């Protein structure tokens, strides 16, 4: 997650203080240079799971097309829950389901 | 004259296109509204 400039409102890029050997972040427009907290500079993923539980809203109980299940809420002992599978649509994705309580609104799973 | 348009305007029949059809759950016959023994 890359930040933005507190003065110029552009985005800061990494750089090296060769006289102190500490990773700064350099604005390519202005001269402002702030200290950073995290020495990470890059990331790359192939086994991702973003979109597992994200396909939920507060009013997901209001969808009248979702099938309703009898699973017990571990949290709230609710005998009425709507359910659905992983909203990620890749070919190799799992087929495990998700469970939303209409009473307690906690999402859960059967594991 | 009480005809079709009076039913439509009294809120007992409405029109749905294909897109709105995505969000609805249509019973096939009036008996399907209740589970039989
Ligand atoms: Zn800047
Ligand atoms: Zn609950």
């Amino acid at each position: 997650s890359f930040r933005f400039c507190l003065e110029c409102n552009n985005m800061l890029y990494p750089k090296e203080d060769k006289e102190n050997q500490r990773l700064l972040y350099s604005c390519r427009n202005c001269d402002y240079t702030e200290l950073a907290e995290d020495p990470k500079v890059y990331r790359h993923e192939l086994i991702t799971n973003i979109g597992e539980t994200a396909g939920i809203v507060d009013d997901i109980g209001q969808d009248p097309t979702l099938p309703r299940s009898d699973k017990e809420c571990p949290e709230c002992h609710s005998r009425d829950c709507v359910f659905f599978q992983s909203q990620q649509r890749r070919k190799d994705t799992n087929m495990t389901l998700f469970y939303v309580c209409l009473n307690c609104k906690k999402t859960f799973r059967d594991e | 004259v009480y005809g079709w348009s009076s039913l439509v305007t009294s809120g007992v029949i409405e029109y749905v296109d294909g897109e709105e059809e995505e969000t609805i759950m249509i019973a096939m016959t009036p008996e399907d509204l209740q589970t039989r023994s």
